[PDB]
RNA sequence: CUCUUAAGGUAGCCAAUGGAUUAACGAGAUUCCCACUGUCCCUAUCUA
């Protein structure tokens, strides 16, 4: 999987490419030709012009053909999504009219090289010439719609998000304005926008954060409709399609104290309704906003509900409030551990990753051989030494800081003579002498 | 559909309920992971991991494109629009291996008064049951004729010079008829004229490409032959081990022999080899040239054997019919 | 200076142009090594591309594995026998010509580099220095 | 300088040394390992009858047979006779780790000599007696 | 107490760094944010010195020793020497060796009790080690692997082996080195761990590159923080599973 | 960043703080760049730019004349609503063509001294079932490059045009010479098929062949175009 | 009036051989390999 197609070339409309590809021609190849040369000269000149221009056409095109993905070979919820938004039958139908357009621009080349190799004077030659040209330029100007289409589908395609289908997932549900993006701001860095109106979110929104040395992925998604598929819209069709394909631990978002504008029992009836779209995966329900009301001050119907909504095997309902840090934390800490039990029990069953596992698992211990003491060794000095802040006012001033200070980075010369533990410091900048009559000094240099 | 005025707001064909909405998600995730496993089984442990490593493929020697040249496709297609009759000539060790299908659908396509049909050449050199169930199996698509070209002892000469006569009756009108020989290089195109004319009237050699040109022979006062270098199509199927195989490229121009010798191994009976070449006891190719090269003396300075010269020899005689073998014709139905 | 190498290169005398035979000096199963380009080389007319010790080259292997053979992959020159002047003040040489088989990254495939690899090289490429028992 | 000089004694055509073949026949192990080897293709008679002397490969039996009925085995042998001549004596001769080159010299007369004699010995005879 | 630094962009650092309970080496290539990164950690406790071997900057690759000596090789120079010597106190001793393995730091992998050296280094290369670092020698291979130094990096706490050593070999030097020994690796997936990281017993310094899994499994095996025991494997069970 | 982020940062901190003004005195200066644009730039540049100012003051005419228009203020069947679409011939003179222009000269032989061998150089219509006379008495060459099978045939009731096959070469207005080699050149008279048109006679038959003329120079652009005489 | 596809499991019948895929020879024409090298990288120097 690719996960990113930001690496599009941009696509120039139908105009623009012919100009720059018929300007390219005349700009990169000979443009004087003599009705006095030899007739071979004249046929090479504009067999040239041709193929060239032939050439610059296929370039584009496959310079297109090779950058879109191929939609019905990407990963099933890139498929899903890509159809959400760009409507994989118009996405299709243009990258093959690109193609097609490729085909019929070569056959054109060939077809009046072919000719041109029996023109007998300059001005047939030029005819011939001109008319593969004005051909090329028709087929070209076909294709005005499909590339218009495809440069504003590229302009967006390089815009989505990067979701791994295969790696740990938190996902995010529920009803418009019951807390989505505040739990993913609260759990990642990442900037979907918060108001308290429906549908602020009409995408989907990655975040990241670490557990357990682990990357786990967030997918925050457009509130969800009560309503069947066959009135439901793309932009619910793309939490619809989240929550099929990526296998994960969803969070259901419930505001008990209907702020969002959706009751208690619409929001229970929402959940059973798209039950079946969490089958094994991991569920939970989070009931937001504990700051205004809590499920224990509840009515009785109202608690019995809560109740029908934990009947459902195997979910869990967790309190939570996005100015809560340590609830948050809680809540995403629950979540992530169900996903991995989830994630390894199914590991267990499976006998492919065992050996290689186990002898990177195991570490070896010693036993024995022999009655002798081996004990780590820390100095005191190290055992004494202050750890380092670098924001302190009275902190010690390391050898870069020395550096910066006297001349900066290869500019600064430090004086390796300076670390000498010597009898005496004077002898630190004393330059020891090598060679005396023919003879090292080093190897008559001894004590006694 | 979309972009600023984009009027598509919901899907066009939604699925029924999100029941089956999941059984056909659960259905396209395992799809996706069955044709994962299918694919990576082959190109994930082959080329795609060999771009970790920065490796690339040694790039393809021209020897291997030869027969794909634009001059011999020009003297190819000049001799077809010359001819009223095409013959179409295979190999009788592999002729399915060289049947030039493109040719064939072009010619019943574009000139379908132009006579397609079949000889199979080399036919000493396969079983003579070989050869009759090749032929049979080749008469269900176009009359075949089984041959063997040589000036002075020949096998079917007077069977195709009967045919030729009645495709001269057949078109007594057109005052004289074209018979073009077509086929792979090295098939016998030239040899099958000389057989026919009792006469070497067109250069041959066991090496692949000797005729360049077209040539024109005066077979009777109403029948010329005409004599066309051997073509090669372009395939992706075809393989160089392939190509190299049906006797297409000069062996001296290849880099490493040594790689298709395996080749010849799975392509020749053990007992036949060990006959041909007097040495037993290999148990792979590298012993099998390394004994072949100590028994013929074929040694390098310092008592080094010489694995390439060895190796372009055995190719040699694999290909000019020094070394039998056949490819099995279909089982009889 | 190639991609992977530390630092700067100062000139070493050439050695090998394109189309030389080395050895083979780590113990990934080939034998030789075919130079057939030469990473970071120049361009002018008539002058072949050449190699020096710490060079990383693309080459060929003529010797070896047969899974080896018939691939292009990159290499790194750790033996010359051209002989070239030191800093410290003196010409040397070694007996032979030899390079190590290695990734874009200047990273090992094999896991052992026998005979002296040279201090030049060693200093350049960190994972020659990891996997060399000898450095002069 | 000259052509007969060079196109002999260049680089990529050197010799193993003798100091080199001194410590290849110091040890009983090491002539063993010297004398069984694998059968190699890349060297001349399979790596069998290899003279350690010469540090060279034969093609056979009887070509290692004349090989060593003749003067040039002859010479190396007593060019191997003497002293290693390694560094410590360069050095030694100018007047430089005088000390260790003495302690190399009696080591050379007392251990190291007599054994090397005796592999000597012991390996003509093995060659005499298989050739 | 495991710290992620860079020599000039590179996460080799047992290549150009050398420590040891007493002292540190670093080349002197550059600038001095290597001496700096090095120098937050240690402050003035264990002189840090940065030095030559030879003129290159190898010097973790071309050097071995513990708390109580340093070995250089042969092509180390009479200047570096005598450096080296004013540099370091009385304390470590500090020999040259006149050995055909030049490369002692890939050669030799020791601590302050042992010494796992190549199958192939003298005798008298041996006894020089068995006196100068005062420690128990043997002759090993890491997994058929000889460069023990650049293949396995050892204190007197643990010990982080190449991943692809098998668990009876694993055994046999764990017996041999009397140290818990893990197999991992080091800068995002390197199997050359000895020239990857440097590690003493309450230090380890690793490369940038090095995730979140290496280092947990880095400071469990080495001991590094008080609340790190080794034996957390299985507390990170989970997430070496999920990473490998 | 992911979705839109630069709308969303424009959103949440506004723009340069003199975007404004610099775009309002980029836009005021735009009449003197265009001027001067016009009066400086040369060559091909030139040329293009005033085709394309010439062709936006033809479309600002056109929007303005819409504009003031809208202020101002067949018979076909249910099923085809909302859904689109003398015996004199065209060309009775054409332009002569001589043997000199119509054949090319092909000379045979080591030293090129032999010259009996002619070449056409315009298109030609071979038919069905041709074959290549022998070279050695081959003396009229038709290369097959040229030879044709289709032509661009427009019916002028109904206003169409169709890729029809040419059955024959009827008349060649130059020479009967060129209407048996099937020459194809400007106002020859062809035969076509015409089975795609529908056509029926009075009597009840499909008509599948017709007449058209060729309205175009081949050897010049490459095709065959023609009108139906109907 | 009629004609061709009966042949079958890695070498057959029928008459040592089933051949011109002809040894040897050649200032005949051509391809490749080892060796070798100032043909070349890239030129320098010496003699008459
Ligand atoms: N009092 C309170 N308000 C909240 C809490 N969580 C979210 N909100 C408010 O709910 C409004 C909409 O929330 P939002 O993040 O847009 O939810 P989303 O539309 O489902 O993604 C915001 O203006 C928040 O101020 C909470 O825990 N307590
Ligand atoms: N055994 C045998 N060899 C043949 C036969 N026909 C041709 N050859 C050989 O095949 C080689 C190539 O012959 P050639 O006529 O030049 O093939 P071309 O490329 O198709 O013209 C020559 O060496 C011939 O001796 C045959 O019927 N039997
Ligand atoms: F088809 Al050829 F020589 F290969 F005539
Ligand atoms: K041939
Ligand atoms: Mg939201
Ligand atoms: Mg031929
Ligand atoms: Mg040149
Ligand atoms: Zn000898």
């Amino acid at each position: 999987m690719q996960l990113s197609w930001k690496d599009i070339p941009t696509v120039a409309p139908a105009n623009d490419l012919l100009d720059i590809v018929l300007n390219r021609t005349q700009r990169k190849t000979p443009t004087v030709i003599r009705p006095g040369f030899k007739i071979t000269r004249i046929r090479a000149f504009y067999m040239r012009k041709v193929k060239y221009t032939g050439e610059g056409f296929v370039e584009k095109f496959e310079d297109i053909l090779k950058g879109f993905p191929n939609i019905n070979d990407v990963h099933p919820f890139h498929r899903d999504l890509m159809d959400t938004l760009y409507e994989k039958n118009h996405y299709k139908i243009s990258l093959a009219a690109i193609s097609r357009a490729k085909s019929l621009v070569e056959q054109v080349a060939r077809d009046y090289v072919r000719l041109l190799k029996f023109g007998q004077s300059l001005f047939q030659c030029k005819q011939l010439k001109r008319a593969a040209l004005g051909r090329m330029a028709t087929i070209v100007k076909k294709l005005r719609d499909p590339l218009a289409y495809l440069e504003q589908v590229r302009q967006h395609i390089g815009r989505l998000p990067s979701i791994d289908p295969n790696t740990r997932t938190l996902l995010i549900c529920g009803y418009p304005n019951v807390g989505k993006s505040s739990f993913l701001r609260c759990i990642t860095k990442s900037d979907v926008d918060v108001q308290p109106y429906a549908f602020t979110t009409k995408s989907l929104y990655v975040g990241h954060f670490d557990y357990k040395y682990l990357r786990f992925q967030a997918i925050d998604t457009p509130g969800i409709l009560d309503r069947p598929t066959e009135e439901m819209n793309n932009i619910e069709m793309q939490s619809i399609y989240a929550i099929a394909h990526l296998r994960s631990c969803v969070l259901y978002f419930m505001d008990l104290s209907e702020q969002c504008g959706f009751t208690i029992e619409a929001q229970v009836k929402l959940f059973h309704s798209i039950k079946p779209l969490f089958a094994n995966k991991s569920v939970m329900v989070v009931i937001n906003k504990t700051d205004i009301i809590r499920p224990e001050d509840l009515d009785e119907e109202r608690a019995q509900l809560l109740e029908s909504v934990k009947e459902v095997p195997g979910v869990e309902i967790m309190t939570s409030s996005c100015q809560l840090e340590e609830n948050v934390m809680e809540v995403r800490n629950k979540a992530c551990e169900k996903l991995l039990a989830s994630r390894i029990e199914n590991k267990l069953k499976s006998q492919s990753r065992i050996n290689n596992v186990l002898n990177k698992i195991h570490v070896a211990q010693p036993q024995a051989r022999d009655d002798v003491k081996r004990t780590p060794f820390i100095p005191e000095s190290v055992k004494n030494l202050k750890k380092y802040d670098p924001e302190d006012p009275n902190r010690r001033k390391l050898a870069r800081d020395i550096e910066a200070e006297n001349g900066g980075a290869g500019v600064f010369n430090v004086n390796l003579k300076d670390k000498y533990l010597l009898e005496d410091d004077e002898w630190k900048n004393d330059i020891m002498p090598e060679i005396l009559d023919g003879k090292n000094v080093y190897d008559f240099l001894d004590p006694e | 559909a979309f972009g600023p005025k984009a009027q598509r707001k919901r899907p066009r064909l939604a699925a029924s309920n999100l029941e089956d909405l999941v059984k056909a998600t659960n259905e396209d995730i395992t799809k996706y992971e069955e044709k994962q496993v299918l694919d990576a089984t082959l190109g994930l442990m082959g080329n795609q991991e060999d771009k970790e490593n920065g490796w690339t493929s040694a790039a393809k020697e021209a020897i291997f494109s030869k027969g794909q040249s634009k001059r011999i496709w020009n003297e190819l297609y000049k001799v077809i629009d010359s001819s009223d009759v095409v013959i179409h000539v295979l190999d009788a060790r592999d002729p399915l291996g060289t049947r030039c299908k493109s040719v064939e659908e072009y010619m019943k396509k574009e000139t379908p008064h132009k006579h397609l049909i079949y000889v199979l050449n080399k036919c000493d050199l396969v079983p003579t049951w070989v050869a009759a169930a090749w032929v049979k199996h080749l008469s269900k698509e176009r009359p075949t004729l089984a041959f063997h070209a040589s000036i002075t002892n020949s096998f079917g000469k007077g069977s195709l010079i009967q045919l030729l006569r009645q495709f001269s009756q057949l078109h007594t009108d057109r005052k004289q008829i074209s018979v073009g020989f077509i086929g792979y290089p090295n098939t016998g195109k030239s040899s099958i004229i000389n057989t026919l004319r009792k006469k070497k009237v067109c250069q041959v050699a066991p090496i692949p490409g000797e005729t360049k040109v077209w040539q024109y022979i005066t077979l009777m006062k109403r029948i010329f032959l005409i004599d066309c270098p051997g073509i090669v199509p372009p395939s992706s199927k075809d393989s160089e081990e392939d190509i190299l195989f049906r006797g297409v490229v000069r062996v001296e121009h290849v880099t490493h022999p040594e790689q298709y010798i395996p080749g010849v191994l799975k392509r020749c009976q053990v007992k036949h080899l060990e006959r041909t070449y007097e040495i037993s006891g290999w148990k792979d190719a590298t012993e099998f040239i390394e004994i072949l090269a100590r028994k013929q003396g074929r040694l390098l300075k310092g008592g080094e054997p010489d694995e390439s010269g060895v190796s372009k020899q055995i190719l040699n005689d694999f290909n000019r019919g020094k070394i039998p073998w056949f490819v099995l014709p279909p089982e009889k139905e | 200076s190639g991609n992977g190498a530390q630092g700067t290169k100062f000139r070493i005398s050439l050695g090998l142009p394109v189309g030389a035979i080395m050895n083979c000096a780590d113990n990934s199963g080939a034998r030789n090594l075919y130079i057939i380009a030469v990473k970071g080389s120049g361009s002018r007319l008539n002058r072949l591309p050449a190699a020096s010790l710490g060079d990383m080259v693309m080459a060929t292997v003529k010797k070896g594995k047969p899974e080896l053979r018939k691939k292009v992959m990159p290499a790194i020159v750790v033996r010359q026998a051209k002989s070239w002047r030191r800093r410290d003040g003196v010409f040397l040489y070694f007996e032979d010509n030899a390079g190590v088989i290695a990734n874009p990254k200047g990273e090992m495939k094999g896991s052992a580099i026998t005979g002296p690899v040279g201090k030049e090289c060693a200093d350049l490429w960190p994972r020659v220095a990891s996997n060399s028992g000898v450095v002069v | 300088m000259g052509r007969y000089s060079v196109k002999r004694y260049k680089t990529k055509r050197r010799t193993r040394d003798l100091d080199l073949i001194y410590n290849d026949l110091s040890t009983k192990e090491s002539v063993q390992k010297l004398l069984n080897q694998p059968l190699d293709e890349t060297k001349p008679g399979l790596g069998q009858h290899y003279c350690i002397h010469c540090a060279k490969y034969m093609e056979t039996a009887i070509a290692l047979k004349t090989h060593l009925k003749g003067k040039v085995h002859k010479r190396r042998v007593k060019e191997l006779r003497g002293v290693p001549y390694t560094q410590e004596v360069s050095d030694a001769a100018a007047g430089y780790n005088l000390n260790k080159f003495l302690n190399r010299v009696q080591e050379i007369t007392q251990s190291v000599g007599p054994e090397k004699e005796s592999n000597e010995a012991l390996l003509k005879e093995h060659l005499d007696s298989t050739l | 107490m495991a710290t992620r630094t860079q020599f000039e962009n590179s996460n080799e650092i047992g290549v150009f760094s050398k420590l040891t309970n007493t002292y540190c080496l670093v080349a002197v290539g550059g600038s001095e944010n290597f001496y700096s990164a090095f120098e937050a950690e240690l402050g003035d406790a264990i002189p840090i010195v940065h030095t030559t071997i030879a003129g290159t900057r190898i010097i973790g690759r071309m050097t071995a020793g513990n708390r109580r000596g340093l070995l250089v090789p042969t092509q180390t120079t009479d200047q570096e020497l005598q450096h080296l010597r004013n540099s370091l106190p009385d304390s470590v001793k500090i020999q040259r060796v006149e050995e055909r393995l030049s490369a002692l730091g890939n050669v030799i992998c020791c601590n302050d009790y042992v010494a796992l050296v190549h199958p192939d280094i003298d005798r008298e290369t041996e006894e020089l080690i068995s006196d100068v670092l005062g420690v128990e020698v043997f002759r090993q291979t890491i997994s058929g692997n000889i460069l023990v130094g650049s293949y396995c990096s050892l204190s007197n706490q643990g010990g982080l082996v190449h991943p692809q050593t098998s668990v009876q070999d694993q055994e046999e030097l764990s017996s041999l080195l009397q140290v818990p020994l893990v197999a991992g690796t080091v800068n995002r997936g390197s199997s050359v761990v000895g020239a990857g990281m440097v590690v003493n017993d309450y230090l380890a310094v690793t490369g940038l590159d090095t995730t979140a899994p290496e280092l947990s499994v880095i400071e469990s095996i080495f001991r590094l923080q008080d609340a790190q025991p080794e034996s957390i494997s299985g507390n990170l069970r989970d997430t070496l599973i999920e990473t490998y | 960043p992911q979705n839109d982020y630069i709308e969303r940062h424009i959103k949440q901190h506004g723009k340069r703080l003199d975007h404004e003004e610099r775009k309002r005195k980029r836009e005021a200066r735009e009449s003197h760049k265009i001027s001067e644009r016009a009066q400086k730039l040369t060559g091909w540049k030139g040329k293009q730019f005033a085709k394309k100012r010439y062709a936006e003051k033809v479309s600002m005419r056109k929007k303005i004349k819409a504009h003031e228009q809208s202020k101002v203020k067949d018979a076909l069947p249910t099923y085809l609503l909302d859904r689109e679409q003398k015996f004199s011939v065209p060309l009775p003179k054409v332009r002569g063509i001589s043997e000199e222009e119509m054949f090319k000269v092909i000379k045979t032989g080591k030293s090129r001294s032999k010259s009996w061998k002619r070449m056409i150089t315009k298109h030609t219509f071979v038919g069905e079932g041709f074959t290549r006379r022998p070279v050695k008495m081959e003396r009229i060459i038709r290369p097959s490059a040229l030879r044709q099978k289709k032509a661009n045939v427009t019916h002028p009731e109904l206003g169409v045009t169709v890729f029809l096959p040419i059955l024959a070469v009827k008349k060649n207005p130059q020479s009967p010479m060129y209407t048996q080699l099937g020459v194809l050149t400007k106002g020859t008279i062809i035969e076509v098929n015409v089975s795609e048109l529908g056509m029926v006679t009075a009597g009840g038959k499909v008509v599948w062949g017709k007449y058209a003329q060729v309205t175009n120079e081949p050897d010049r652009d490459g095709c065959v175009n023609a009108v139906l005489l109907v």
